[PDB]
């Protein structure tokens, strides 16, 4: 997915 | 009829309309409705839209079906097209005019077009709309033209309407339900009866003369949801009829005042309704809830109390239909449907207090309609669908016969004068015939749809058949009800109870408190009450899966549960008369929901069980602090219904799990022993007697009732058998235990003691998913020590700080620390001083020891703004610093310091952006953070002063240090990820 | 996983 | 479209 | 032998030979004798006699607990009254005893086949579904209970548990040496004498009987198709039922299944067709006109292109020249057209918009054409068999005309009038 | 339309 917080 | 026009100048005085039903026409009449004439019938399918023009004295009209727009003068001789043969109309609307333009709203289209009005031309779009337009006018004086008012010198008393009549060019009419003098100027009430029939949208107030149809007795009553039934006061001319959401709604027969008067139940929709204008009160039925009540019109404050409920006897109620009152006797008849295996079709007696039930007729009753009483005669009258009858017998239930026969669908029934009147839904039909031996037949009403029950609304003097509570107004405190003999009784609304005066009334103190899936509920333990011992628990967001009550305080406490809304999770309480509702446990709640409540009433501690998907774990709240400790945390084992009893001072709780067993523990959850662990599959509730400490527990697995001492030893069987097959819960009060079945849908009571073969005797019937049964007693929570074995926790809360938890024979409690460690002194608590983890959560700092068998938490948790990522602890000073990112473009360095004192979070920097890393150099007192937003790593002081640029890379992230060897690590998750490393002056 | 209506 | 409104 | 309560009759189905006959054997009439809605059915095949328990109808047929024979000549009601949701009845055919049990009451009750006795057997159940009795000894099954238990059949004493704890409990049924010997009736004497279905009545006789649509030849053994018989037309069905009211069987193979709005039907004799319309205002290929056999053969779509939004709204067969017409009916205009059948030629006959004929009669007898009109003018108008000489014979105190009829012996002409509730 | 059941 995405690599955020 | 659609259209409507007026041309109330002194000469015309006249109006125009249009129907569009079978022969449509467009007709003239005088302002007061007397010289009615059609003026057009011919070449007109849809009329519709008609507007008057003033000046020429034409009136266009509008046809949607044959797509023209036409005018004629007021008798329609000199007939014109205006616009014919033309596609711009697809289904024209409405009509307006103004100088030589006409503006006409077209609902196929869905647009306001323009045109001139005397030939059609120049068409135009005025504006295009979304929806469809439906009325259209032009606001402006010339629309409006003066004229001499003939009504000013007029002195009729309610309306004077113009008239085309010359002499006076004015009538004098009044409202509906009122009668024109003869002086032909002043109108007096028209007080003769008429018949009000509820249909299923409306109710209308309709004539007893049968050649009379104009439906106009009284404003009729629109916007009705699901109408059943009727009733009216004539004092004060109000009427009232039930709506779905459980509330009763009111309204004048002049159309007045409509509102909505005072809510009826909380547990469904009521259906019948019967009121008692001598002691004003009104009597409805529940069949949702399978209850007579009553609610209280005198006073300012509403006061409702069930009367009769479903308690498995034949003389009960089983599903109420309709009801019907006589205040001078004191008695109350309803119709009652059967139920399976309790209740039969019966026609019922009662007095108005809900005593002295008795059945008077039954037999052939399937599909039974509203019953009905004519006072003076003393007879009841009902109808029977199945067999198509109307029948009449005496109140105590004699001479049973039929009176009409051959009926399709009876549905309305009421009888006034010498004549009986009933509404029957197919035949479509309302109907008169004699009330002796039926003959004479005649039809009032015909074709009418959705026919409903009958009413005839008529002047009732409460002087000529008083009773007890009009002889002794305000002698009882909330409500007075007849009874037979000229007497009264008192009682109070539901959750009160009769005071030894017998005028007063006093909060409950002793019930049963029953939960169920849709709502919680109380009864009393005196079995002949059938009033609610408490408000229910019930409306949106209500899935009750177990309650808990603190008889000392007055509350009751219960869990809710969604598999889907996460939100309507969590651990309630409120008083057992509403008033303060809160919200108890709501962080923190697993995937499933609170499986588990107990109460600890000695030192205030409240037990609850949450299970997530692989684990459960039981934790303790202490009342009314936000002190939250976990006991313990399981993944094989899944407690699920626990119990605390603070006298022996254990805690036990079922499993049912994949290795069913009923656990015993300390009160901290420590010592765990296993006391019942073979013939036991599934365990959903416990119960104790204080008494004789006596396990009690279910099983609908093997459905079985069984027992076993707090010591353990022998497992001894109450009840067995194939006719106990869902036991779901279980309490002990005095010499009986009281447990709910959900297939049987009753609440049962039958004695302790094991090897009886009494009947259980039923409580409730008719409840849908039974999930649990708890007492609210006194003598089931007692405070004292004598009792209690002196609990060390009585005496404010034992001297600890956060939790008290008695040992079964120490003298001094254990205190639990819900968070920090326990101090020297034993009672005290404070921060761990030792070594720990922390990390993020949103907006909070969490603490974690490193032991998975510890559950105590290092520090309180630290509320922070925006949503804290990255930590970094600094030992010299006991703080953290810590980012927060806020609205994804900005961010803060901040730091908290752990030495508490009150200590609250502060900024060091501000506006960099998002921050995903922190390294504290405990060498060089300096913080080195990753500004991902601008792409660079920074060094800034402690103090926050002279920041300085190490180097720019992709996306930083994770920085580490080690100062001893003058290195820094950091790591690049962008395109050809890395771990980087750089002298701490950012140089190689 | 457990329970509902 | 029906020429009744509701 | 079976009953279906959605068409509220109890049938009878052959398996002996290769193709399968079936026959409605009683069906609810107007009197209690009839079937209102049947739960459960026992059979005596040694004795011809069938029973069924049956719910209530409104103003018609009470619940009660009824017998007849298998032929379904000879109907009889045994027990009513506090039979409020009864569940299935079983016989004991050796001691000629009856068992139900009322979910109402909770109860099992037993009584004679004869109409004498009623007692009850068991007590304080709660949701008894099936029951059924077998030796000395009768086994019932409880919903609620959740429990299978046997008892003795002289009373409910000596309760004994076979299955507990089981869910969705329904009817029971005993596997057993049932022998087709020791048990004879006149059917099985009699082997292959009567053509398509063999009944057996008392005495140890037995009745010839036909599937539906067929009918008894005089010699008492051959079926013929059915030769008088009302066609009744609903939404979901066309049924055929015999004139002659005894007589309980389908006079024809029901015309139902999916795609069935039938609005109005219309008839063949000479070529044995019945012909009706469909109606979707969603579908458009379930719109048109449809015919089949009286036997549920040589279905064919008749009329299927050019059927206005409104639909088909009125059929009438010329059985003289052939010709069949129909009223196509659109939003704002109405067509009168004529079909030549098996032939290709249609042509239109009549536009109307402000008029709506909706219900067609033909008359070749007087070669007159006559439609019912329901629009802003109600009226009935007559018009030649080409719709072109135009009359109205009715135009006052009428609304909304919904069906036509003709006698053809006494020229008048029938309609009904829904909206003043006569027929005139 | 009258009847579409
Ligand atoms: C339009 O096309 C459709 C497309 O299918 C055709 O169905 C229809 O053609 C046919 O119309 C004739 C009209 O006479 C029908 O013939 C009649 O059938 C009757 C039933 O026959 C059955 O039962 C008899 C019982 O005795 C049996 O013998 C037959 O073998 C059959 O199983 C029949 O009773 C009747 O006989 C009369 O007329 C005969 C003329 O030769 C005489 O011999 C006889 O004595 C008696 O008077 C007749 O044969 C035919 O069924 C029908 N086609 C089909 C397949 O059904 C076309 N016509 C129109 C405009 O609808
Ligand atoms: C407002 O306007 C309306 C319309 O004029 C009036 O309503 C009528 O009022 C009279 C007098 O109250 C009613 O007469 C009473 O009728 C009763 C029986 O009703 C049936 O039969 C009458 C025809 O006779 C039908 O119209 C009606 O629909 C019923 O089918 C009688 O039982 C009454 O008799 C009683 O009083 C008389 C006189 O004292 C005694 O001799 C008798 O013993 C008995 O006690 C009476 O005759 C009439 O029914 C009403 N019609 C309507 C529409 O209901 C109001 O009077 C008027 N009010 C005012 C203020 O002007
Ligand atoms: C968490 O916090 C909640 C409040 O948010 C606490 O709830 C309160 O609990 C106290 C317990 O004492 C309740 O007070 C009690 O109310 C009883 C009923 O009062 C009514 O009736 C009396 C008598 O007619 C009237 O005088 C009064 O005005 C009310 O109409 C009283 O009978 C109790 O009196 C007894 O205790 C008091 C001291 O509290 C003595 O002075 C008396 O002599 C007598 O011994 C008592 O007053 C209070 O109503 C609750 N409030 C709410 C909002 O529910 C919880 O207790 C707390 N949690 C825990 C675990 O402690
Ligand atoms: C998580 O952290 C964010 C940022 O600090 C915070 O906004 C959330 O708390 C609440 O979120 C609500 C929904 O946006 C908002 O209505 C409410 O004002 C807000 N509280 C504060 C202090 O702003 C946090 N949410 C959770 C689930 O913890
Ligand atoms: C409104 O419509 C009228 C026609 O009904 C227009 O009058 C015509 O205008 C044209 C163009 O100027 C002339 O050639 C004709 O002689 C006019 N008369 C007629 C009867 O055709 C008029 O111009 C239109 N006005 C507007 C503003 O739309
Ligand atoms: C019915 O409604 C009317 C209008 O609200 C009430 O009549 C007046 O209402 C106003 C505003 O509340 C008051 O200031 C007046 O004192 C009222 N006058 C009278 C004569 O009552 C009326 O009170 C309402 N009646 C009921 C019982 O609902
Ligand atoms: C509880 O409700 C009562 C009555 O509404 C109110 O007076 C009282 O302040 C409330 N107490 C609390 C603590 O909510
Ligand atoms: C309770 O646990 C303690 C510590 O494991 C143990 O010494 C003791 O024997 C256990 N039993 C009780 C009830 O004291
Ligand atoms: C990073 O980049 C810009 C340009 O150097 C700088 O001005 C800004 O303050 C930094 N952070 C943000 C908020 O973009
Ligand atoms: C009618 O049906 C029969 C039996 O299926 C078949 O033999 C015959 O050919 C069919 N006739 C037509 C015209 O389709
Ligand atoms: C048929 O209409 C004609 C005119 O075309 C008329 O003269 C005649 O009277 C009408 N015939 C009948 C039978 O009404
Ligand atoms: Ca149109
Ligand atoms: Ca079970
Ligand atoms: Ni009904
Ligand atoms: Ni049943």
């Amino acid at each position: 997915x995405x690599n955020x917080x | 009829p659609r259209g409507l026009a007026l041309d109330p100048r002194m000469g015309d005085n006249v109006m125009f309309w249009s129907d569009w039903g079978h022969h449509p026409r467009i007709e003239r009449a005088s302002m007061d409705g007397t010289m009615r004439t059609v003026i057009v019938q011919e070449k007109i399918y849809w009329p519709c839209g008609l507007s008057i023009d003033y000046p020429n004295r034409l009136i266009y009209f509008m046809d949607a079906y044959l797509d023209y727009i036409e005018f004629c003068d007021y008798d329609g001789h000199n007939r014109r097209q205006v616009i014919a043969s033309d596609l711009v109309l697809h289904h024209p609307h409405a009509l307006t005019l103004f100088e030589d333009f006409v503006y006409w709203t077209d609902r196929g289209t869905r647009q306001v077009m323009q045109a001139n009005k005397w030939h059609g031309g120049n068409q135009s779009v005025v504006m295009y709309s979304v929806h469809q337009p439906l009325g259209i006018t032009a606001i402006h004086p010339s629309r409006q033209p003066p004229s001499r008012n003939p009504c000013a010198s007029a002195s009729c008393s309610h309306l004077c309407l113009l008239s085309a009549q010359a002499p006076r060019h004015y009538s004098c009419a009044c409202p509906s339900g009122w009668n024109l003098s003869d002086d032909s100027v002043n109108c007096v009430r028209g007080d003769q009866p008429f018949l009000m029939s509820v249909r299923d949208n409306i109710i209308f107030g309709i004539s007893l003369d049968p050649e009379v149809k104009s439906n106009d007795a009284m404003v009729p009553i629109s916007g009705i949801q699901h109408g059943y039934d009727v009733e009216f006061d004539d004092s004060e001319q109000f009427i009232y009829w039930v709506e779905n959401p459980g509330e009763i709604h009111r309204v004048k027969t002049d159309g007045s005042n409509r509102t909505v008067f005072a809510p009826l139940s909380l547990l469904g929709s009521s259906l019948g309704l019967a009121l008692d204008w001598v002691s004003r009160n009104i009597y409805y039925t529940t069949p949702a809830s399978r209850s007579i009540e009553v609610l209280t019109l005198k006073g300012d404050t509403r006061y409702g109390k069930t009367l009769i409920a479903n308690d498995g006897t034949p003389l009960g109620v089983g599903f109420p239909v309709g009801i019907a009152v006589d205040p001078a006797r004191g008695k109350l008849y309803w119709s009652d449907h059967g139920t399976d295996s309790g209740v039969p079709a019966k026609i019922a007696s009662a007095n108005m207090d809900g005593t002295s039930l008795k059945i008077l007729f039954t037999g052939n009753l399937q599909h039974l309609e509203v019953v009905t009483l004519d006072i003076q005669e003393q007879k009841l009258y009902w109808a029977v669908t199945s067999r198509g009858v109307i029948e009449r017998g005496n109140v105590d239930g004699t001479e049973r016969m039929i009176l009409v026969h051959h009926l399709a669908h009876p549905w309305g029934l009421v009888v006034y004068g010498s004549f009986l009147y009933y509404s029957d839904e197919q035949y479509e039909v309302i109907e008169r015939v004699d009330k002796s031996s039926g003959n004479n037949k005649v039809v009032l009403r015909d074709n009418v749809p959705y026919l409903r029950g009958l009413r005839v609304y008529h002047r009732r003097n409460a002087a000529d058949s008083s009773n007890g509570c009009s002889n002794n107004p305000n002698a009882c405190q909330q409500i007075c009800l007849p009874v037979p003999g000229g007497m009264f009784s008192c009682a109070c609304a539901s959750g009160f109870k009769l005071s030894p005066d017998g005028r007063s009334c006093s909060p409950y103190n002793s019930f049963m408190v029953v939960s169920m899936l849709p709502a919680v509920r109380g009864f009393s333990l005196e079995l002949s009450d059938h009033s609610e011992a408490m408000v229910p628990v019930a409306g949106q967001g209500r899935n009750v899966l177990h309650a808990d009550v603190d008889v000392a305080n007055g509350f009751i406490y219960w869990c809710d549960f969604s598999s889907s809304v996460r939100s309507s999770n969590g651990i309630r309480r409120i008083k057992p008369d509403g008033s303060n509702f809160t919200n108890v446990v709501t962080y923190g709640i697993g995937a499933n929901g609170i499986r588990g409540v107990a109460l600890d009433w000695a030192a205030g501690n409240l037990y609850f069980t949450n299970a997530f998907v692989y684990e459960t774990l039981i934790e303790v709240l202490r009342i009314n602090t936000t002190y939250r400790r976990v006991l313990l945390k399981v993944s094989v084992d899944m407690p699920r219904h626990i119990i605390v009893d603070p006298k022996h001072r254990y805690l036990f709780w079922a499993d049912y799990g994949q290795k069913p067993k009923i656990e015993r523990s300390f009160l901290d959850c420590t010592n765990r022993t296993v006391l019942v662990s073979e013939g036991i599959v599934t365990p959903r509730g416990l119960a104790m007697d204080h008494d004789t400490g006596y396990i009690y527990w279910v099983d609908d697995s093997l459905d079985l009732i069984a027992r076993i001492h707090l010591d353990g030893g022998e497992s001894q069987v109450v009840r067995y058998g194939s006719r106990y097959p869902t036991p779901y819960g279980i309490t002990v009060f005095g010499e009986s235990i009281i447990w709910v079945d959900r297939n049987l849908k009753k609440v049962f009571q039958a004695s302790k003691q094991p090897g009886n073969t009494d009947p259980p005797v039923v409580i409730r019937d008719k409840i849908n998913l039974l999930r649990d049964v708890t007492i609210f007693d006194e003598h089931a929570q007692p405070l004292s020590p004598a009792e209690l074995n002196n609990n060390p926790c009585l005496q404010s809360n034992g001297g600890c700080s956060h939790f008290c938890f008695a040992l079964p024979e120490l003298p001094t409690p254990r205190c639990g620390c819900a968070f920090g460690t326990l101090g020297n002194d034993g009672k005290s608590c404070a921060t761990s001083q030792e070594d720990f983890l922390i990390y993020s959560l949103n907006n909070s700092l969490r603490s974690l020891h490193f032991d998975p068998r510890d559950h105590s938490l290092p520090f309180q948790v630290i509320s922070v703004a925006g949503t804290a990522i990255a930590l970094d602890y600094d030992r010299r000073n006991n703080r953290i610093f810590f980012t927060q990112k806020l609205n994804s473009l900005r961010g803060q360095i901040s730091y908290v310091s752990l030495y508490s004192g009150s200590s609250s979070p502060t900024v060091l920097l501000s506006n960099i952006g998002v921050t995903d890393g922190i390294a504290f150099d405990w060498i060089n007192r300096r913080i080195y953070y990753s500004d991902f937003s601008n792409q660079t790593i920074n060094s800034m002081a402690e103090d926050g002063s002279n920041r300085a640029v190490i180097a720019r890379v992709s996306k930083p992230r994770a920085i580490v240090l080690d100062p001893c060897r003058g290195y820094m690590y950091w790591t690049d998750w962008g395109t050809n990820a890395k771990i980087e490393r750089a002298t701490l002056g950012g140089n190689f | 996983x457990e329970e509902x209506x | 479209x029906x020429l009744x409104x509701x």
